[PDB]
């Protein structure tokens, strides 16, 4: 992402919706609701906030955080080794190697009994109320509000209370809008483009950089001269 | 020399590999450009092969 997430409060988009005489029953029930379904459709890993946290495994299960909405990497404590992925189909059980983790709710399974993992995730921004936070980017808050409408317009479309041509105007809207605000957080900055530069142009393919926390992943590749 | 009393000289004896009075356009000063540029292009190819 170029620009920096500045953040906002919900009640910004609701400044802009109410310009739409039709939007005027819109609410900060509704905005949280629609904000929430459109933060999660466009899946952009710079809206969430990077945490990271030391959990203990009892044995092979430990309680994840609260606020974990996806898990960026699982490593060990102690070595700052990371675990893959549990593929086993029988993992802690007995009959009569690499570790992995697999998470399902508030709990982790992990290939190891009593050890303390360290868990990097994303969570959301909450406010001093417990209410989402949202960018300030215009093309952002611009396609969340086409997206409200749109949700709304659909709803008045179904009780006949809007044209099929306007309805077709803010389903296209939304659709260009959503392209652009996805490349707006997508496309590299100069700055990561400077990591993706070094991780493409590596003499001696660096191909372990899961086993880090993909620290040196764009570190330059140096070659001495001979 | 058994007729000239001045014509002497030390023990150092060599020569300029030369052209007319001129300083010694050699076998390395005339193959220097080429390696120079074969440096310049296999730079390229290195950055080609590791991309």
């Amino acid at each position: 992402m170029v620009n920096n997430i500045n953040w906002v409060k919900l009640p910004v988009i609701l400044d802009r919706l109410l310009r739409h005489p039709l939007l005027t029953d819109l609410n900060l029930e509704t905005a949280i609701q629609y904000t929430l379904d459109f933060i999660s459709a466009m899946g952009l890993p710079n809206v969430y906030v990077d945490k990271i946290e030391t959990i203990d495994i009892k044995e092979y299960r430990g309680e994840l955080p609260c606020d974990l909405i996806s898990i960026n990497q699982v490593r060990l404590h102690k070595n700052g080794i990371a675990l893959r992925a549990m593929t086993d189909n029988f993992n802690a059980y007995p009959t009569h190697g690499e570790p992995s983790f697999k998470t399902q709710g508030r709990v982790i399974f992990t290939s190891i009994k009593h050890e303390k993992v360290d868990i990097s995730y994303k969570a959301i921004m909450l406010d001093d109320e417990g209410l989402p936070l949202i960018p300030d980017n215009p093309i952002f808050l611009k396609t969340l509000e086409l997206y409200i409408k749109k949700e709304w317009f659909t709803i008045l479309f179904d009780m006949g209370k809007i044209s099929p041509a306007v309805l077709n105007n803010t389903q296209q809207e939304y659709a260009f809008k959503a392209g652009q605000c996805n490349n707006e957080f997508v496309i590299p900055s100069v700055s990561e483009m400077e990591a993706i530069t070094n991780m493409w142009n590596q003499l001696i393919p660096r191909v372990t950089e899961f086993r880090r926390g993909f620290k040196n992943l764009g570190d330059k590749e140096y070659i001495r001269v001979h | 020399r058994l007729n000239n009393p001045s014509r002497c000289h030390f023990g150092i004896v060599g020569s300029i590999y030369n052209l007319n009075d001129s300083r010694p356009f050699s076998l390395v000063d005339m193959m220097k450009p080429y390696n120079y540029l074969y440096d310049a292009i296999h730079d390229r190819l290195n950055k080609a092969i590791a991309s």
